[PDB]
RNA sequence: CGACGUCGCUUUUUGAUCCUUCGAUGUCGGCUCUUCCUAACCUAGCGCCGCAGAAGACGCUAAGGGUUGGAUUGUUCACCCACUGACAGGGAACGUGAGCUGGGUUUAGACCGUCGUGAGACAGGUUGGUUUUACCCUACUUAGCUGGAAAUUGCGAGAAAAAGAUUAUCCGUGCAAAGCGGACGUGGCGAGCGGUGGGUAGUACAUGGUACGCUCAUCACC
RNA sequence: UUAAUGAGAUUCCCUCUGUCCCGAGUUACUAUCUAGCGAAACGACAGUCAAGGGAACGGACUUGAAGGGCUAAGCGGGGA
RNA sequence: UACGUCCCUCUCCAAACGAGAGAACAUGCAUGGGCUGGCAUGAGCGGCAUGCUUCCCGGUGGGGCUCGCGUCCCGAGGCGCUGAACCUUGAGGCCUGAAACAUGCUCAGGGACAC
RNA sequence: GUGGGAUUGUGAAGGGAUCUCGCAGGUAUCGUGAGGGAAGUAUGGGGUAGUACGAGAGGAACUCCCAUGCCGUGCCUCUAGUUUCUGGGGUUUGUCGAACGGCAAGUGCCCCGAAGCCAUCGCACGGUGGUUCUCGGCUGAACGCCUCUAAGCCAGAAGCCAAUCCCAAGACCAGAUGCCCAC
RNA sequence: GCAAAGAUCUAACGGAGAUAUACUCAACAUGCAACGUUGGAUACUGGAGCGGGGAAGGAUUUCGUGCCAACGGCACUCGUA
């Protein structure tokens, strides 16, 4: 980043003044514009009131109007070092007009870059039951969807990730979830 | 899209006969004015003399000036804010405003973009395009007047453009890369007999002179060309669907419906603002921002002058071949399905 | 403009869709046919009876 | 229109010559593509006929824009069938083979006619007969980086700029006028104009985001 | 003169078609970028043009017109 | 010194490679839901009914084999649950801002110039 | 003056001298437009009109409308083409004990098929002023009269130049502007 | 340029061939790429076979242990070296 904005540069204490400064500025236009658009809606008038839709906050699932989100998100904190999720990768929309004879191949790369980003892990080891499951068609008939379970562990601290299949009938309505 | 229209053309064998014409969709939100500027005439051209920035500016105007904005200190315009406030600011705008009335030949005003407004999820930029729009007709006097008068204030399509007129468009062309003469000149091709190839130009040039001439085709980049575009016919001016949701309901059909197709407009979304239907087509991909101009050629012609009554607007589905012009005749015709079956009985219990 | 029917399958063909086909062999009271779509068309030509395909208006309206 | 005579132009025909090239400048035609000339077929204007009208002839300026599809033949040339406003003539190493093609011409196989005692011959006929290489410089087409006016240096000074104690010693208006109207004060402390931040009301704008009234606190200029 | 036979030479008809009117879309391997490895042909010196004269078709000569430096992918006018 | 710029990272109106348009904790990305569309009725079970459809209706098959006019079996196909099942953004369709989408992941961004 | 380095080839430590370089710009927008390129071009129908002219046979044209050919620049709403979304379905031989799921036949084969790309096989658009040549005239002498010419002037071609359109500061823009730094 | 003969993936052992950092720092954004054996998975040859034996020709290339300077047109902990 630049000069004014390194961690090294400015230092903890010094950092985090920045953080909170740009925070209460944001926060103190936010709550004067909430207060103001009150007593406006309020003195309003029926026939225009109906008519402004939902500038007041008002209208259902439509958001908070007045700040961002993942600002209203609550960050618990740094997580554990060994943590457990499973998720699902709609793989088929990576592979598209891939060559045939390197789908299954193409497909353990893309699996590991997918792991890896989330995970901020650069080792990754397949486990038997998915590299089974990826080849179980040959190298043309990848299925187009795999439910994975990631498993990060420690041993600097080296970090790593084992991913395994996870059989299921159907993929409709599963969602990402954190396991133990 | 496309759309239905009849005809008012003495002579013609459509006359007063029904026809169908495609055309395009512009959404246009509001433009903000927030400069001025003058030029002079010399004996080299046109000089710029000054010019005299809006009080306030928004972020969106600010955010043009940096590469990443969000991690920047943000400083742009505060100096000037914190000049022009006090009393020798005002006498310079004062000197800047006199030398423009008396020195100036050509006004014209910086203006930008809206992208809160076009509250649009695929165009991914977040800082404004500016331009600059001449102010034509009266004296240098009346021009400095109206200038002032539209200083930190929106400016709407409909005050610019009326609805059965013509307008030029400028706009860049779609990209292509590198492309062969095949499709980049239109020369033809080769027998299938050919040695090392067909889809070349067979001789570039005879032996003298001993050189390659600039009019012989070369393969090389094709597409993403400046083009101007004359005489495009607006057939309608729309105003927001928050506003008048009947947007392309006609007199002759009744129908409640709006502008944009079931389904959406493929790659782009849903028109939220307000929108300039032209007739034809328009160099360039969706998403990408356009110029209207007020028309330069004679407007004299019967096609020119023919005043515009729609009688339909297809909103079927761009998406496979749509045979319903609403998810009101869609259901119509289905009727209940097994979703809809499950969801009421679920309902119920 | 109005809106016609399909030949086969009984689609609506709004203004500016679909082709229509004039038969040397052609009916007197109707002699251009209607179609919305190239797999009507191409199932008129194998001579198929639309009560038989099940997404054609003639068969929802004999079972239902 | 023009005999008998007589004077000139051109190098898109064939002759005449033998200056360059024989330790090699790939050779007929077609296809593809660009450009040039005018001695003008069509398209734009004029003049004149033995020009009543219609259809035409003979000239002048003018080369900006056009000038086709097929049967036979390797053809160039030619001829015929159609369309059209018209189906003009030429140059560019008889434009163009590391662009193609290889039908013709012109090796070695083979047949016929005529000639020769014969081996063999024939600008006579016939059939079959390898088409090599670009990654270098330049030209052309697109695509990136980057200095530089003493065109890399000199300190070697030139404004399609303003007008004054020699551009200093205020600002605005006015004709490079005559005039006119304004400008924070007494070392700290007061006043004014402003940028931010709280407390409060209503309005405008396209309506989540900005402006404005009053009040308080700070930071700057004066 | 001849039935049968022929990777022999020639003309016409039916069928068929991207041979053509007139081109468009897709696939594998290349070209293209990277890691490792790694040549040849050729090489007087070099390399922007117009006209002139000249061994009668100049990159160098005369008189004019251009020309800031370094690079990537192509191309087949010239380097007789 | 400071403002800042580039690389790493993410997106595609750009793209042979460079270059471009953008984003910088952002409905940014991921998965699910709904829409829009494509194909054409899934696996399984069943035949006067703990089957299907309403609140009463429907319910095969050319032939063949057993045991006593009956009752169990073999049988291509047909009917019902069933406009069902599956697919739908990826070189990159829509909806979280007209009326009638939800969850999860980010926890001091790193580096080099500016110097 | 200030700050950095370095001197000739034979061992180490201190000093001195000399030499070279740096000492003000960086980053982000909006514009100007010298110069270069350069494009639109033809045909038909209606009406004029069975009119003008002509004994008769016969037989036009301009203002103004409506279409089309060639060329040019784009676009994908519709129609058509294309499928490695191997999307959905069907079907042959082999094969996993059978059903299910499939797999192999360098995309097995057949039908339909979105998105994208694309067609004179689809759709849209293609302007304005000057200066002249050939020539026709005005006023006019030389030359008594006369005469578009000797001085002067008017009207004037698909020609030429500029506008519109494309690239554009090695055309070195003392054009304007946002922010930081130096003075 | 090193493009005919369809093709490899995964874990664990082995090895100097790695998880190799000056400050800051939780990990990614600062040690990449590549190898032999065994177990799984996926394919090919398809009996006119990259099957099992002979003649001509070759003459230690056969086998075990070790080793990796040169050679196996990339690589090697492997080898007809
Ligand atoms: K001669
Ligand atoms: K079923
Ligand atoms: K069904
Ligand atoms: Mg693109
Ligand atoms: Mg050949
Ligand atoms: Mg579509
Ligand atoms: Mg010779
Ligand atoms: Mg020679
Ligand atoms: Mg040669
Ligand atoms: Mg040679
Ligand atoms: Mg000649
Ligand atoms: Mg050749
Ligand atoms: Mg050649
Ligand atoms: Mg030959
Ligand atoms: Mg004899
Ligand atoms: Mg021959
Ligand atoms: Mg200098
Ligand atoms: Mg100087
Ligand atoms: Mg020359
Ligand atoms: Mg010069
Ligand atoms: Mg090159
Ligand atoms: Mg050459
Ligand atoms: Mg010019
Ligand atoms: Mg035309
Ligand atoms: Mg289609
Ligand atoms: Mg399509
Ligand atoms: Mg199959
Ligand atoms: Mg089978
Ligand atoms: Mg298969
Ligand atoms: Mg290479
Ligand atoms: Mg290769
Ligand atoms: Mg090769
Ligand atoms: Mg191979
Ligand atoms: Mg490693
Ligand atoms: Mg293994
Ligand atoms: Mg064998
Ligand atoms: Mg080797
Ligand atoms: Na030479
Ligand atoms: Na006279
Ligand atoms: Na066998």
């Amino acid at each position: 980043t630049r000069a004014g904005m390194k961690g090294k540069v400015l230092g903890k204490e010094k950092k985090a003044a920045i953080i909170d400064a740009r925070k209460k500025a944001a926060e103190s236009r936010k709550n004067r514009d909430d207060k103001r658009w009150k007593r406006v809606l309020a003195n309003m008038d029926e026939e225009k009131r109906k008519k402004f839709h939902g500038v007041g906050n008002t209208a259902k699932n439509s958001r908070v109007r007045g700040a961002t989100r993942a600002s209203l998100l609550k960050r618990t904190g740094r997580k554990p070092d060994a943590v457990s999720m499973e998720a699902t990768i709609h793989l088929s929309k990576l592979l598209k007009k891939k060559t045939f004879s390197k789908r299954a191949p193409l497909a353990i790369k893309r699996i590991k870059a997918f792991v890896g980003r989330l995970m901020k892990t650069k080792d990754n080891r397949i486990d038997a039951s998915l590299n089974t499951y990826i080849w179980h068609k040959g190298v043309k008939g990848v299925p187009g969807r795999v439910r994975v379970l990631i498993q990060r562990k420690s041993e600097h601290k080296h970090f790593y990730t084992v991913i395994s299949n996870v059989p299921v009938a159907s993929f409709k309505g599963l969602t990402t979830k954190t396991v133990e | 899209t496309h759309i239905v229209r009849d005809v008012d053309r003495p002579g013609s064998k459509v006359n007063k006969k029904e026809v169908v014409e495609p055309v395009t969709i512009l959404e246009a939100p509001p433009m903000v004015i927030v400069g001025i500027v003058g030029y002079r005439q010399t004996p080299v051209g046109l000089k710029t003399i000054g010019t005299v920035w809006a009080h306030h500016t928004s972020v969106e105007f600010r955010r043009r000036y940096y590469k990443n904005w969000k991690q920047s200190a943000q400083l742009a315009f505060s100096r000037q804010k914190q000049f022009a406030n006090t009393k020798e600011g005002k006498v310079a705008e004062a000197r800047t405003l006199n030398a423009f009335a008396k020195k100036a030949s050509v006004i014209r005003v910086i203006a930008h973009t809206q992208l809160r407004k076009l509250r649009n999820h695929r165009v991914g930029v977040k800082k404004a395009h500016v331009q600059e729009i001449q102010v034509n007709g009266g004296s240098v006097a009346a021009k400095i007047a109206l200038a002032k008068s539209l200083l930190e204030k929106e400016v709407r399509v409909d005050s610019v453009f009326q609805q059965s007129e013509a307008c030029d468009v400028c706009s860049v062309t779609k990209g292509h890369g590198t492309e062969g003469v095949v499709k980049r000149w239109g020369v033809a091709c080769l027998p299938r007999k050919t040695h090392r190839g067909l889809r070349k130009v067979a001789c570039i040039g005879a032996w003298h002179p001993a050189r390659v001439m600039y009019t012989v085709a070369r393969a090389g980049q094709h597409g993403y060309h400046h083009r101007t575009q004359l005489n495009k016919k607006i057939y309608q001016i729309g105003r927001s669907v928050a506003v008048e949701p009947n947007q392309a309901t006609t007199t002759y059909d009744l129908t409640a419906k709006t502008i944009t197709p079931m389904g959406g407009f493929v790659g782009y979304g849903t028109v939220r603002n307000d929108y300039v239907m032209l007739k034809g087509s328009v160099s360039g991909p969706r998403r990408r921002v356009m110029t209207l101009r007020r028309p330069m050629a004679p407007q004299t012609s019967r096609q020119l002058k023919e005043k515009i009554v729609l009688k339909f607007i297809d909103t079927s589905s761009k998406i496979g071949h749509g045979r319903f012009q609403t998810k009101k005749e869609k259901n119509q015709w289905f009727g209940p399905l097994k979703k809809d079956r499950i969801r009421r009985e679920e309902r119920l219990r | 403009m109005r809106t016609i029917e399909c030949e086969f399958s009984h689609f609506a063909v709004h203004p500016g869709h679909g082709r229509r086909y004039v038969p040397f062999a052609f009916l007197s009271t109707k002699p251009v046919l209607t179609f919305s779509r190239p797999k009507c068309f191409a199932l008129y030509m194998r001579k198929k009876n639309p009560r038989f395909i099940p997404w054609t208006r003639t068969y929802r309206r004999i079972h239902r």
